[PDB]
């Protein structure tokens, strides 16, 4: 998955 | 509520206490009661907030996509029929994601972004919006998910558009905004080149605004950077 | 119970699919479901049972130390007062500790011990019975802790006399015994040389009937063994 | 801490 804050 | 015989200060202390012990629903039902308190929240409580809900609500996420892996794979040719109960389970753990998602939608709507004046409040608040109507959008199937998928993107673009005004292309929130819309591009609204522009621009404009900077600042910004440029590199 | 409604075999499969999601509560409420259905345990579902609480507590006691050390480090000279807040916070955490083994230990009661006739099975729940009095022990302070260590002690004393007289010193169940039983010593009893003793002993017993296993066997038994190992390391 | 299973 790709990065979130 | 269950929180509202205990102190706000009192509130905010168990959660520092419970992140310490990982504690994250707790952390969450504590903040909640902060909130609900009906004072505004400092820089610090609003990252206590997003901090303890992250964490409740990532660990429901991770926990739907290994149940829907199950499911999708069962209904594959070949696949044995075992019975309605990984739906069940799957639906069971989806409907307490989506009640997480309501109470936190519901914090944002009673009374916090009404009441955000400042651009760092405003911006942090209509990002979470964004972010919790995008959970929503992730396990969406109905009559509704083109207007979830519409609610996230009208927070993200809000807040996107205060953030471009009001904050330096450094700012962390204005960063990590840019980082979770673009996101919300690639993987909800089905426009990747959309996702890789937004963070590429982003990227872009904060390298050329470092300079301003000091040291911890710079750390800060960098941090957030990374990510974008950890996408780029899985997008491209 | 709310699972009252829920067919047995359908709360066994949902146990195992929350295991496989990490929902380790999730997991203990499916299995506490499954044993009030009132039949046995296969030795697949004890296993479910056992890792379920085991998880659930592991995570309580690891969040009750750290607030402990807090609380701890709060009444040293010098330290700041802060309120009733830690302390409040710890009596929470181990209250919520101490209802998941008075649920454990209840399923045993009724019935699972009773109607435990062979020694794998009566073995089995004698040790988790000890398990569960000895994290009672853990947070014990007041009137009833001697007794909560005694019952502690009797329930792995009978777990470790059928054991002796009925299983192989390296069937695993044996050897998981006598590591806790071992850590009991140590860590509540205030025995240490006893500790050390049974470790050393469960051991050396097992080493020496290796040779009468298949390597699959082998594999489970000497990783039990290693964890011995490990432990008097630790305390020589 | 010590190991047990
Ligand atoms: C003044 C104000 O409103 N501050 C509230 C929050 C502190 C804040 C979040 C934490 N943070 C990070 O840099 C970071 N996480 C993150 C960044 C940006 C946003 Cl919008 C959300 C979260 C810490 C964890 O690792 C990733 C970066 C500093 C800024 C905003
Ligand atoms: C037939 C029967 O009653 N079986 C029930 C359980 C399977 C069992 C536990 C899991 N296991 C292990 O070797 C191990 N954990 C463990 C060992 C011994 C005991 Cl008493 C409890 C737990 C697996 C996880 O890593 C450590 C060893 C096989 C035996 C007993
Ligand atoms: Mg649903
Ligand atoms: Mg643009
Ligand atoms: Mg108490
Ligand atoms: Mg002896």
């Amino acid at each position: 998955f790709p990065a979130t804050v | 509520g269950a929180m509202g015989s205990m102190e706000r200060a009192s509130l905010i202390q168990k959660a520092k206490l419970a992140e310490q012990a990982e504690r994250y629903e707790d952390m969450a039902a504590f903040m909640k009661g902060a909130v609900e308190k009906g004072e505004e929240l400092s820089c610090e409580e609003r990252n206590l907030l997003s901090v303890a809900y992250k964490n409740v609500v990532g660990g429901q996420r991770a926990a739907w996509r290994v149940l829907s892996s199950i499911e999708q794979k069962s209904n594959e040719e070949g696949s044995e029929e075992k019975g309605p109960e990984v739906r069940e389970y799957r639906e069971k753990v989806e409907t307490e994601l989506q009640g997480v998602c309501d109470t936190v939608l519901g914090l944002l709507d009673s009374h916090l972004i009404k009441e955000a004046g400042d651009a760092e409040s405003r911006v942090f608040y209509l990002k979470m919006k964004g972010d919790y109507y995008r959970y929503l959008a992730e396990v969406a199937t109905g009559d509704d998910k083109k207007r979830i998928i519409d609610s996230a993107r009208s927070a993200y673009q809000e807040a996107m558009d205060i953030s471009k005004k009001e904050m330096p292309p450094t700012n962390p929130i204005r960063l990590g905004l840019a980082l979770n819309f673009s996101v919300f591009h690639y993987e909800i609204a089905n426009s990747p080149e959309e996702a890789i522009s937004l963070a590429k621009t982003t990227f872009d404009e904060a390298m050329a605004d470092l300079h301003t900077l000091s040291e911890d600042s710079y750390k800060d910004s960098t941090l957030i950077m990374q990510l974008l440029r950890d996408n780029l590199t899985l997008w491209t």
